[PDB]
């Protein structure tokens, strides 16, 4: 239950597949919902249990209420910690866009990763997680921009 | 049974590889969370 960046696991399919990528803070896990599917999860010889879930936002939290409230200035750059199937976790820099829709802009990075890599935290200048990785859309070209994704905290 | 394992902090770290654009795309969202361009 260290606070950081993990890796979300499964042995259903063939040897261990990464499914997504979630951030532990507080003692409450951060994922996106299409990862997990708001199924419990393990951590050694411990449990996960869902919380709080929504299929809209495609946000759900483990042992407690949603804890990340940090949001995109819509002016700075901000860091995508990539956690890739297979590979070592790196911090990639971008400028995000923005998703322009009816309820609001979102902002949004063009960077393109495996599906599995869903859950990535997104990060400000100071650190903090202003949002998750993996919901987004398939451009002209085939590639991935998704949406940062941010829930609330009560 | 989905389970969990560390992979790293979260810190901010300068000297990072800068890459990607900034597109403005005007997208829909529907009740399942999935996001699709409007055009
Ligand atoms: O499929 C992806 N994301 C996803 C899946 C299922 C659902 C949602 C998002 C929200 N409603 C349920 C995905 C994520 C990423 Cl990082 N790269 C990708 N490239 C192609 C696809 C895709």
């Amino acid at each position: 239950t260290t606070d950081g960046v993990y890796r979300v696991m499964t042995r259903r399919l063939l040897g261990s597949t990464q499914v997504g990528v979630g951030v532990m803070q507080e003692g409450v896990f951060h994922t996106m919902w299409h990862v997990t599917k708001g199924a419990a999860l393990r951590s050694g010889e411990g449990r996960l249990d869902p919380y709080w879930g929504d299929v809209k936002q495609d946000l759900v939290s483990y042992c407690g209420p949603w804890k990340l409230d940090a949001a995109w200035d819509g002016l700075s750059e901000v860091q995508l910690l990539a956690v890739p199937p297979g590979e070592r976790a790196k911090n990639i820099q971008t400028l995000p866009g923005i998703f322009k829709t009816k309820d609001g802009d979102i902002g949004a990075v063009a960077l393109d990763y495996p599906a599995g890599t869903s859950g990535s935290p997104i990060l400000d200048k100071c650190g903090r997680v202003i949002g998750l990785y993996g919901n987004g859309v398939v451009i002209k070209n085939g590639s991935y921009v998704s949406a940062i994704t941010q829930g609330k905290r009560e | 049974d989905m389970y969990i394992e560390r992979a790293g902090d979260i810190t901010w770290e300068k000297d990072a590889e800068v890459t990607g654009n900034s597109p403005r795309l005007d997208v829909a969202l529907d009740e399942s969370g999935d996001f699709s361009l409007v055009e």
